[PDB]
């Protein structure tokens, strides 16, 4: 039960869409019983910057005066 | 030849390894199994068995049968009958009960613990005992009032016998360390008379009770470790 | 229909107890006969049910305030029984489960408690400091008369070729408080006059030679001291009565007669 | 794909003034108390996703323990030719930690993994160049001939399985399937190997008692495979064992005291396993 | 003839659900003729404590006086 | 290329190894097979063949042909004519038979064993012999009364010259050691006269019986081992 | 996938008073005796799951 | 062109049927051109003892008198 | 068994290596997660 | 195809005379400015295919750092016998680069990869022939028995996992699952292991304040497994760690000054992290 996923683009004119080519894939098979034995996790670029840059009780619009 | 690349970890022996290996005796015919009574699948099945607590380790009873006998008496007392630290892995008296001995092969544990007590005195005697557990981080329960503030039950002696007090799983942590660290402290277990045990005429005044300890079925352990209890000559 | 009242009938004898703790079946398994699917011996077995599965009372022992404990090898204590006993000597192999009933009565003014434990493979330490497993057949297998536990270990070889056992370490180096992992029941003089424990035959084999191996032993300990208000020396008997269950034997030979003294 | 079973989850409860209260019971019968926190105190609902993986017997016995240390010497001295040859009884009783874990059960069935670890040094006060050593580990089932010497004919291993290891390669390993003649290995044998009969003295059977006289699993013979060198080499071989695919029956208390030999014999100087406490009321 | 089974939960493997996609699985192939050569078997969490904790012929329930 | 890891056991040589290996002679043309009568597929096919046992291995007859001859007299006797220990590899007379020899390559064994006896006396000689097997853990039988309590067959000497007894697998264990052992005791095989051999005038009064031993169909062996019946001097190359 | 051939099982039997007796034979014939325990003594039913794999020539 | 077959039973195994579960299967791939390079053959367990124990021209039955 | 060839790069330790490895503490029951606020997924959320 | 999301593209914009002015805000509010170039200057339309990969926490913490240097000595001199083994507290605090990166977060959860590197030399002024050395790495979790010597019985390792490495084979390696007690490891502990309660000591807590008092991960016990030789071998063992599968919470600034010990303690000699600038008006 192999997992196939895409590779990070390298130098060879790899269009940044990363959907260009079938040869920019790689295969990982987990071999060990404990997941702690697995290679590093898949990339996750999801971010939640507002938790630190603009947590606020009353939501502010940037184009509104900050103080009214 | 298929191109390959040895990674770190090659040609090393780990005692925790789980790899296949060639049979030294290919085609060996293994003796057929038979049913054998008493099958055990998990060590916790043994942890849950009530075993006797060597509660009395006073000088003269240490390593004698009397270590398991907790005295009770007709005379009046306000003193604790007994006091125990709740450290099933590191306490001097609990570490050698079956719960303790199994637990001592582990580094961490969770779940509640049941403390079961039984009166072996005369049928003729009556009275009530206070069985109590207080969580740690406060003055030890050196008297009845503090014993009442902690978790407790009253054991009313009569036809029935055994009474089970349960020290619930109260911890800040998910697990407690087996080692007796300050931040591992389990709390305090005591027993006090709720009322004097009353012995009628021509009935013995010195009485004994037995205590037992076991895991509740919410109990578990984590990493396996060498147990500190056994040693040998080099 | 109180749980305290129990009657057990086997063969042509019955035990009735007015007050008893609920009977225990070791490991949850009732004694059975060997299934064809697991048979070792080829020859047709003998199953002398009524003659064998008959309760046999063993000579009683006295419980004194200084007693430390008593012990028996199970199939051995029954070798002095007519039927069953002879079958162990006539047949090489055999299997037997047991019903073990221990009784000790006292008035309400008595205190103390006897733990009764059934120990599979009750292997014991020898009383020799320079040798290991050094025990004669005769001293190891006393028959109906059981052995006793002691307070201190004093190794030394007429006394050497004998078992010796501390009560607190159960004769093998294990603290008595963990005796409870074994099938057991407690006779609390306060609430319970008797104990009944039923055991299946237990071995690594379906059938074995009963003249060589004792698959169970009986351990009785005064967990709580015997005491009585006005004598300081109550003497209460303990009687142990045992019946074989589901027995069977294989092979047939000129009766074996063991070394004895 | 499913979640493995967890330990009991506590259900929320409330105070009870009923006539059926689990706190008061009896243990004259062989049963343990059955009370849990919800029977004694008011509890909250707790979702329990914790399990018992480490306490499964397969996990408990899942490590390769050292069992024994054997020693060989490669030497040109005629007085040391005998040292190129070392025969060890197969046993698990040489090392105490493994033995106690196994001693928890009366009977067991398992396959066994054996791994060996080699290490060597010069025992001498002077060393010099020596060729890489090869070692041979041969199993000699009971009843098979034993070698009389490090270089005898039985080492040809026509039938006996044997392994050749070049020092420096990965530690050698092999799997042994369950080999008992019984349907389970016994860890205890409360009996004698033979029955002494009427026409015998009364001390008869003294050396036939126990697991010790009944079991015989053969021996392991280990030798240097190189011819002797001018610079003596001392080789220490550690033997490891890991039970796997293991089932066990009839639990026992573990031993509280030091072992004397392969049986259950006690040491008169070491029968005091517990620590003293100043008083019963000291926490 | 490979077999696929779920890995034990790691630091960031999922909830305890062990039902968090295919990436938490691993593959094992037996390479030997003899079963004894196989790696450790699948963990068996089946248990039945009553064999040792309540081996009673008269099947009394917990919320009851033990002695009637 | 493909990331790998070398596990314990790597680069070792085990004599019981079962691995593939490159051929030294690629594409070698192997001579086509022909059928040859007598194919053996299993060693047990040989274990089941009746073998003559050198039972009378007594001084002056050991390693002579007479070891295979069990003497019988017409004269009345209450003594056993022979006795064996039913230990296939440790009874020295039994250990050199084909059954014993196959077993000398195994550590453990199971199954029943058949003992067949052939009478080679005159046609005019008649009588009855008692053949019996007693299980272990007992006083070895010393007389006919003991023989009668064990498992037994009475062989009427007559037109058919041979009969057999089977020592059934009566054991506590599944397997017994081939190796001499105190626990896995063999049991006892003996023979007594059931009645005197009656011989008419001018007819031999001293005759012989030939015993044979073989495996029964339920027989099995389990662990291959080196057999201590064969030895060699130390081997040194290029001397 | 199937169960490998086992060695001979034992059929339960009882005493026989017929005159056709397998324990009486001849070896003069060049044949081995054929008797098994069920031919000589009373036997029980035994399920035989033992396999002659160690003894195969490939194993030997 | 992998072969999949049944393993010999071990200790924590299935019943004596040896045909219970997928966990008792193993995989073999031959890598070399000559069959001589293959691993050892599968156990046959086939036998014909009559070849050596009763190669008699005439037919005898077990309970038949051997001679008549 | 299977013919193989070790390529350059074998038997080396790269600190940026990302390969699977055996576990020293097998079948371990990992303390379950709880929600903790303030989770960071990327260093850039702090840079901002 | 899970095309990795890019950072924002820049929308082209014109200047305005609008009353909506995003450049003028407040920070009193506890929030960052929200302005981007499209809000304040005329801009060009730029397609952005750039991503934030190296900054993912998994990548940031994706390398194995040296954590500590341990040392062993194998010598025939009796005064060196105690040097055959080294007991190391498990910690990451021996190394500053790793502590600093980890301390960006208050809490973290991860699995850990451990790798070791061995190197050796003769410490003597006279070398000679010595056999290949083998080392044993044993983990001794809290409360497990410690060896009293390099050759003590505790090295049996019946439960304590251990690695046997022959010098020169690939650097040994193994994975450790998250083993915390809490649901995350904490890098800080603003508290005491216990509360002093009327203990007749107003200084109480001075010896048990902070993270150190709440952390016991056992020790790593490393030994030579070979016996002593005439020529001493000195071995350095480097322990490397790589957090993997890592999540973190509650960011904090990195330490600006040198660490003094395992806590947050400062040395007064190094509390001046910034360089001087000649003038505020110097570019
Ligand atoms: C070439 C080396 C092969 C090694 C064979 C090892 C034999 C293991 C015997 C079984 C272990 C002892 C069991 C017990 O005492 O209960
Ligand atoms: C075979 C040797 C195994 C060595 C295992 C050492 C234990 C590592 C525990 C994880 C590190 C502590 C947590 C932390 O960095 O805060």
């Amino acid at each position: 039960g192999a997992q196939v996923s895409t590779q990070k683009t390298g130098a060879h004119e790899n269009q940044n869409v990363a959907a260009n080519g079938s040869t920019i894939n790689y295969t990982t098979i987990n071999y060990y019983k404990d997941s702690a034995s697995n290679s590093a996790t898949r990339q996750d670029l999801s971010q939640d910057p507002s938790k630190f840059t603009e947590p606020v009780k009353d939501l502010m619009l940037k184009t509104a005066p900050a103080l009214n | 030849g298929l191109p390959t690349m040895n990674t770190p970890g090659s040609n090393q022996f780990l005692t925790s390894d789980d790899f296949q290996s060639p049979c030294a005796l290919p085609n060996f015919d293994v003796t057929p199994p038979i049913h054998i009574p008493g099958e055990v699948k998990n060590m916790m099945e043994l942890a849950e068995i009530d075993t006797l607590i060597p509660m009395n380790a006073v000088d003269g009873k240490v390593n004698t049968m009397e270590m398991y006998q907790i005295p009770l008496n007709d005379n009046l007392s306000k003193a604790p009958i007994f006091c125990l630290s709740l450290s099933p892995a590191s306490d001097k008296r609990l570490s050698h009960t079956m719960l303790g001995e199994i637990l001592n092969y582990y580094t961490h544990w969770t779940g509640s613990i049941r403390f079961t007590f039984l009166f072996c005195g005369s049928m003729m005697a009556t009275g009530k005992l206070l069985l109590s557990y207080s969580p740690p981080g406060a003055k030890p329960p050196t008297n009845r009032k503090d014993a009442m503030l902690g978790t407790h039950i009253i054991w009313d002696l009569g036809l029935q016998s055994s009474c089970s007090m349960v020290a619930p799983w109260i911890s800040n942590t998910v697990y407690r360390r087996c080692a007796r660290d300050d931040f591992t402290e389990g709390g305090f277990i005591t027993c006090f008379y709720q009322t004097r045990i009353v012995v009628p005429a021509s009935t013995p005044t010195s009485m004994f009770m037995l205590g037992f300890v076991s895991a509740c079925p919410d109990f578990s352990v984590r990493l396996l470790r060498d147990t500190p209890h056994i040693s040998q000559s080099k | 229909y109180s749980d305290r009242v129990r009657q057990i009938t086997l063969g042509n004898s019955t035990i009735t107890t007015q007050e008893a703790a609920n009977a225990i079946v070791a490991y949850g398994e009732w004694p059975t006969y060997i299934n064809d699917s697991e048979a070792n011996p080829v020859d047709a077995p003998t199953e002398p049910d009524v003659s064998s599965n008959r309760f046999y009372t063993l000579e009683s022992v006295s419980w004194k305030t200084t007693s430390r404990g008593w012990w028996w090898k199970l199939p051995d204590c029954l070798k002095d029984m007519g039927m069953f006993g002879q079958n162990m000597y006539y047949h090489y192999l055999g299997r037997s489960g047991y019903t073990i009933h221990v009784q000790c009565n006292a008035s309400k003014f008595h205190q103390g408690a006897l733990g009764v434990f059934l120990i599979p493979e009750f292997v014991m330490a020898c009383n020799t400091e320079s040798k290991t497993s050094y025990v004669s057949y005769i001293n190891a297998n006393p028959g109906e008369r059981g052995g006793e536990f002691t307070n201190t270990y004093n190794p030394s070889a007429s006394e050497g070729r004998k078992f010796a056992a501390l009560d607190y370490l159960l004769g093998s180096g294990v603290l008595a408080g963990n005796a409870f992992v074994y099938p057991h029941q407690i006779i609390n003089l306060r609430t319970n006059n008797s104990a009944t424990i039923v055991v299946p035959y237990v071995n690594s084999l379906v059938i074995d030679c009963m003249a060589k191996h004792n698959n169970w032993g009986i351990v009785i300990l005064p967990l709580a001291p015997l005491a009585f208000a006005a004598t300081s020396s109550p003497q209460v008997p303990i009687t142990v009565t045992i019946a074989p269950m589901c027995t069977e034997f294989n092979g047939l030979r000129n009766i074996t007669v063991p070394v004895h003294q | 794909v499913s979640q493995p079973p967890s330990t009991q989850s506590t259900e929320a409860t409330s105070g009870v003034n009923s006539q059926e209260v689990p706190a008061l019971t009896a243990v004259e019968t062989g049963a343990s108390g059955q009370a849990i926190p919800s029977d004694v105190v008011e509890t909250r609902h707790v979702v329990n996703y914790k399990t018992r993986s480490e306490s499964c017997l397969e996990s408990f016995f899942g490590r390769a323990a050292c069992v024994t240390i054997l020693s060989l010497t490669n030497s040109s001295k005629s007085g040391e030719e005998k040292k190129h040859f070392n025969i060890w009884n197969i046993t698990y009783t040489d090392t105490v930690q493994l033995r106690r874990k196994l001693e928890f059960f009366t009977y067991s069935r398992f396959d066994l993994e054996m791994t060996f670890v080699f290490t060597e040094n010069y025992p001498s006060t002077a060393s010099g160049e020596v060729r890489n050593q090869v070692y041979q580990i041969m199993y000699i089932p009971p009843g098979a001939p034993r070698p009389s010497s490090w270089d005898d004919y039985t080492w040809q291993s026509s039938s006996n399985p044997s392994i050749f290891y070049m020092y420096g390669n990965a530690p050698p390993r092999m799997s042994i399937p369950y080999v008992g003649i019984a349907n389970a290995y016994s860890h205890f044998y409360d009996g004698f190997a033979r029955v002494p009969l009427e026409g015998e003295n009364t001390d008869a059977g003294d050396t036939f008692y126990g697991l010790v006289s009944i079991n015989d699993f053969g021996v392991l013979a280990v030798r240097a495979v190189n011819r002797s060198n001018p610079h003596t080499i001392h080789t220490s071989v550690r033997v490891y064992m890991k039970p796997k695919h293991i089932r066990c029956w009839c639990p026992r208390p573990p031993r509280a005291v030091l072992y004397r030999g392969e049986g259950v014999d006690m040491i008169s100087s070491a029968i005091l396993p517990l620590a003293k406490v100043d008083s019963i009321t000291t926490f």
